[PDB]
RNA sequence: GCAAAAACA
């Protein structure tokens, strides 16, 4: 470690990039997630009171708590209703243009988003197949269920989807097309159910974490509230989304004044938040901007449903008799999670207060920001999920201490509970860290969490080369890499790219090209690379013809549109090729026919969305017009 | 619009209604808070005591040598080694029984006969853990007694081994060959020439070192092993680790044997039997290795055999081990370009005296040696990556920042229950290089005036 | 003195499927007979089964291939 | 045996 701290010609801040476990395997989560999920569920109940009384906390419902009860010496879950209301008021009064643009978003383009964008989401646990399905499949199955059990056709807008969910939730009995039936309580429990799974490829901590994904029924509400949160976050200077750190770095203060710099993280960030605080925040903003009531319900339903979450507890606790091991569900035998036995509902478990990762990473940031807005907090704050940086600009050291302490207390007011061990404050400003960026005087250093893959993506030679060079270019643009690093990385990528496509040594492709007198004219064939550090933003084929390394006859041969095989800035060619109890493989093929007839008839869908009212048989209207 | 019983469904688990209307007046109360503290002492990391942690890595690292073979193909070199050598066991480990030398020699002969994949033999039973899961499960069922209890797993703490410093100083040794053959890119502008010159200088200052040869060996071994895992087999495959010096001669680092490896999940382990040419044997450094004597052309070599299982993800990651060169290259490039921005002069041969803390003393040393040792330490960290290393580095970034702040004449303040050293200490259990970094941090002064 | 063996009154270790298995090896595999007691039961120098005369032993790949020394039957219960 | 709060064998 003494070798990572230079004392001359270079400061430790720049060499802190060496304190990264690059090029090593990322930690991988093994076994059952039941213990981790149970711990995640039980943490918020252990921090509600200063004295740990878990059993009393399992029946609290609304997590509002009185002052002189928030744990100031440790984690504290819950929130103070009056504090939340006042802080939301203060945040609403400030940042008026952000509120006006939120009003624009919620009045004009809110009833405009297509509901098909839920297909580009994350893995979803289907409530009909009783397993995990891709998001487009889950969306299609859910809309078929809605059509069957509601009899009204779903409109293109996602407001129609939300109305359909709300209407179908009031039916006492529902049946899917097979021909399985759902009770209303069963469907409600499925909506409450949260599918938890291990979080993979997570570097930066010793202990593995679990993330939870919502059901497709509530995903529309989750997406609308998340989109509103993102829209209001893009237009506030205290958010963690844009150059904010560099902007605050380029700040000059008074000649003789105390300028603090607090950089820290959040401990138990998802184990100390209550959806009711988010409810209060959103209701305050909506009420003081002047939206109608149906907007109130539309924005409040997601947290209402999340207050009754039924996160799945994995596969069960691990019990060992001798050398044997067994997986046992909670409650079968005594353990350290006996207080949650009463809340076990089948394979799932009920927890009224608490949060999970991957659900609301923007509304939590909004809650933290509304906590920031106060009177005596005359400083600069940047918040992004569980990481933050704060700049103090006051006149006295004790004033800075009071500001930091009231910042901590106000964060605790809504239950943020920043980690004391992870928070570092520097009396003179100039050194700090936020996200993976590092601050030293007037320079901010961007250090990547992951190195570029430096390997072909794995689709086709031209696409893989284009994506690799673009990734290297993005890495060098963000300041993470420089001349030497960029050139070395592109040499490494060139070697890996040539190896992966049988262009190194003796192999089938090289022997085939040698025996038939086929001269390798491209990088994937085995030719010398044409791309340089400056020219890495140029296409290979376009660059080779200018230098005379690719004869026009060869271009005619390869760029033939009548070719057997046929952002990505690569021209199509012969090298643009695609590598070769479910009971669902047939319907993806018949959907292929539906997608096949389109993009052959309509140039329009290749430009914009399919905005054609009706159009069930109605496609014949276009074909007749083509003839006419 | 909202339904009637749907509102009851929403409200059955919360005190407030669908649209909350609190009756409390909005106000922020005044809560008594603790006092922020300040520290003169840099945190002192606790050093775990216990047995020294052995070498736990896929390959050997520093104790890696090769047999020079006559020029030819891989099959020719393997045939030469198999036909010009005799094996006698020196050290036997209960973890790796000496009977696996039969599997190794069978694989060598089969590869020499043009058959990289060979049929199973009896010695392969205890070489790849065939039917080991069933054996253990049935034995546990037969010998089960008592009552079920919680798993209550535990990780044994281990102390800093003495060989980590030996590893660091041995990877520095000069080599005759360059060991880094990366094909140069094109050059069109003068900035491209600058970048290529920087890369060439970095390669020529780190290439002729033992760590570069070990990196090449790791890359080749991992790539050859990974290229065979995709095909679901039931027969033993041999993947020689052979390089070529710039005279045509074949350098035999060792052989890795891949068992049946009926792999399904991308994280599933694959049985391996790794044979390696060792330089010096050590009982406490290689307790699970079996060391054999090797006699080729009246020369002495040590052959080490270990039984390991290694996942496909880790093998793929280590097949891209050449990426470890970026960070030392980053440091070297930043230093060189700083001493080009100082006076508008790119020298490309600047070797500043870098001041560091050595054996608890402040002394300076050349940039080239510093980059070499950075590369060696980064390689050691990369081959020893686990959650302990991840957490240790992540929580050490803060202490590194605080140390830099107090070197730059700044004051560091902490909250009430602020003990940043605890999060670093919880990640120091048995990782040799985490312990090495902890001792390196502890050797530096904790007070700055 | 805990029995640890069938002839000493311990519970049977042999089963229908394990008629062919030796008692001592099966008990060692199942953990019913610890290594410390194994080091005593299988002593080739125990007085119980000590022979009256020295016996010759092979030595595979040794300078002296035959060594003659006093010997005992390994099991102390083979009296 | 690999690996760490249990998965592969």
């Amino acid at each position: 470690m003494n070798l990572f701290t230079p004392l001359s010609e270079i400061n430790p801040t720049t060499t802190q990039e060496l304190l990264y476990a690059y090029t090593g395997p990322a930690p991988v989560a093994y076994g059952t997630r039941t213990r981790a999920v149970l711990e995640n569920i039980i943490r918020p109940y252990q921090y509600f009171y200063k004295e740990p009384n878990v059993q009393r906390a399992l029946d609290i419902k609304t997590g509002c708590k009185e002052p002189e009860d928030i744990n100031v010496e440790g984690p504290s879950s819950g929130f103070h209703t009056a504090s939340v209301l006042k802080l939301a008021d203060n945040f609403f009064r400030k940042y008026r243009p952000a509120m006006e643009k939120l009003k624009y978003w919620i009045l004009v383009k809110l009833p405009k988003l297509k509901y098909a964008e839920l297909s580009k989401g994350r893995q979803t646990y289907s409530f009909i197949h009783k397993r995990n399905l891709p998001a487009p499949i889950a969306l299609e199955e859910t809309v078929e269920f809605l059509e069957q059990n509601l009899r009204r056709k779903i409109g293109p807008t996602l407001l129609s989807y939300c109305q359909a969910i709300a209407d179908v939730m009031e039916l006492d009995e529902t049946t899917y097309e097979y021909t399985i039936k759902f009770s209303r309580e069963e469907l409600w429990d499925q909506m409450r159910t949260l599918n938890t799974m291990w979080k993979h490829l997570e570097r930066g901590r010793l202990n593995r974490r679990t993330i939870a994904t919502p059901s497709m029924l509530i995903r529309g509400f989750v997406k609308i509230v998340e989109d509103a949160a993102k829209e209001i976050l893009e237009n506030v200077p205290t958010s963690g989304v844009p150059e904010k750190l560099a902007k605050l770095a380029s700040k000059q203060t008074f000649h003789t004044a105390v300028t603090g710099e607090l950089s820290g993280d959040q401990e138990k960030f998802n184990e100390c938040l209550d959806p009711d605080a988010m409810r209060l925040m959103w209701t305050v903003f909506l009420r003081k901007l002047g939206c109608p009531d149906w907007i109130m319900e539309l924005f409040n339903i997601p947290f209402m449903v999340f207050k009754s979450k039924l996160a799945d507890m994995g596969e069960g606790l691990v019990y060992t008799k001798g050398k044997l091991t067994d997986r046992k569900p909670l409650g079968e035998m005594p353990s350290e999670f006996d207080d949650l036995v009463r809340n076990v509902v089948g394979n799932s478990i009920s927890c009224r207060l608490g949060m999970f990762m991957g659900m609301y990473n923007l509304t939590s940031t909004l809650l933290a920001l509304i906590s920031i807005e106060r009177e005596e907090l005359t400083g600069s704050h940047v918040e992004s999920s569980d990481d933050f940086i704060h700049f103090f600009n006051c006149k006295t050291h004790e004033e800075m201490f009071k500001q930091a302490e009231t910042l901590r207390l106000t964060l605790k007011l809504v239950g943020i509970n920043m980690s004391p061990s992870k928070c570092i404050l520097i009396s003179p400003a100039g050194i700090g860290e936020f996200n993976s960026k590092f601050h030293h005087r007037d320079f901010v250093g961007n250090v990547a969490t992951e190195l570029p893959a430096l390997v072909p993506n794995g689709t086709n030679p031209m696409t893989d080369l284009a994506m690799g060079l673009n990734v290297i270019k993005h890495s060098v643009n963000t300041g993470q890499m420089n001349l030497c690093t960029g050139a070395l990385a592109m040499r490494i990528f060139n070697h890996a790219y040539k190896y992966a496509y049988m262009a190194l040594g003796v192999t089938r492709r090289t022997r085939f090209m040698e025996e038939n007198a086929i001269t390798p004219l491209l990088t994937n064939q085995g030719a010398s690379p044409v791309h340089s550090f400056s020219t890495m933003h140029l296409d290979e084929v376009a660059l080779r013809r200018h230098l005379g390394l690719l004869d026009e006859e060869t271009l005619r041969r390869i760029l033939n549109p009548n070719n057997p095989v046929t952002e990505d800035y690569s021209v199509p060619s012969c090298f643009k090729y695609t590598l070769s109890h479910k009971a669902l493989l047939n319907k993806e093929e018949r959907y292929q026919r539906v997608t096949s007839i389109i993009n052959k008839l309509f140039p329009e869908v290749l430009i914009q969305e399919a905005s054609a009212p009706g159009t069930v048989e109605s496609l014949k209207r276009r074909l007749e017009l083509v003839v006419e | 619009s909202v339904g009637t019983t749907f509102r009851t469904l929403l409200k059955r688990d919360t005190d407030w209604d669908v649209i909350p209307t609190p009756r409390v007046e909005p106000n922020v109360p005044r809560i008594e808070g603790r006092r922020w503290t300040q520290m003169k002492k840099l945190p002192l990391l606790k050093e775990k005591e216990g047995p020294p942690s052995p070498w736990r890595a896929l390959l050997l690292g520093a104790d890696s040598e090769y047999i020079v073979c006559p020029p030819g193909t891989d099959q020719e070199a393997i045939s030469w080694i198999h036909s010009q050598s005799e094996i006698e066991c020196i050290r036997e480990s209960k973890s790796t029984p000496a009977s696996v030398i039969t599997c190794l020699t069978s694989s060598l002969q089969s590869f020499a006969e043009g058959n990289p994949v060979r049929s199973r033999i009896h010695e392969d039973i205890i070489a790849f853990g065939i039917n080991k899961k069933q054996e253990k499960k049935q034995s546990a069922s037969s010998s089960a007694s008592g009552e079920w209890k919680r798993a209550e797993y535990q990780v044994e703490e281990m102390s800093l081994p003495p060989w980590v410093e030996e590893e660091m100083v041995l990877l520095r040794s000069d080599q005759e060959d360059n060991w880094i053959e990366l094909e140069k890119n094109a050059i069109y502008t003068e900035v491209d020439g600058v970048a290529e010159g920087l890369v060439d200088k970095y390669i020529e200052i780190v290439g002729r070192t033992k760590v570069a040869s070990v990196i090449e060996k790791w890359q080749i071994a991992a790539t050859r092993t990974f290229s065979q895992l995709h095909t679901d087999r039931s027969r033993i495959t041999a993947c020689p680790i052979i390089t070529r010096d710039p005279s045509g001669n074949c350098q035999f680092w060792g052989m890795v044997l891949l068992g049946p490896h009926h792999v399904k999940r991308d994280t599933d382990n694959a049985p391996l039997l790794i044979a390696e040419i060792m330089g010096e044997d050590t009982e406490e450094k290689y307790p699970k290795h079996s060391v054999f004597s090797l006699k080729v052309e009246e020369k002495q070599f040590l052959l080490s055999l270990k039984i390991t299982s290694f996942s496909r993800n880790k093998l793929y990651t280590f097949s891209n081990i050449r990426r470890v060169l970026i960070q030392p290259a980053s440091i070297y490039s930043q230093v060189v370009l700083s001493r080009a921005a100082e006076n508008n002069s790119l020298n490309l041969e600047v070797n500043p005296e870098i001041q560091l803390y050595l054996e608890g003393a402040q002394r300076g040393m050349t940039l080239y040696q510093w980059v070499r040792m950075i590369l060696c330490l980064e390689f050691l960290m990369a081959i020893y990556n686990n959650p302990q290393m991840e957490g240790f580095l992540a929580n050490m970034r803060r202490l590194h920042m605080s140390r830099h702040a107090m070197m730059e004449r700044r004051q560091v303040f902490l909250p009430f229950g602020s003990r940043p050293e605890d999060k670093v200490n919880e990640c120091i259990i048995n990782n040799p290089i985490v312990a090495y970094l902890a001792k390196g941090w502890n050797s530096m002064p904790n007070v700055y005036y | 003195i805990t029995p640890l063996l069938t002839n000493q009154g311990a519970s049977p270790v042999h089963s229908f499927s394990t008629m062919h298995l030796d008692e001592v090896a099966l008990r060692r595999h199942l953990g019913l007979l610890d290594e410390e007691t194994l080091r005593r039961i299988l002593n080739p120098n125990n007085p119980v089964t000590q022979k009256g005369d020295p016996s010759m032993f092979f030595r595979i790949e040794n300078k002296m291939p035959q060594i003659m020394e006093d010997y005992s039957v390994p099991s102390c219960f083979k009296y």
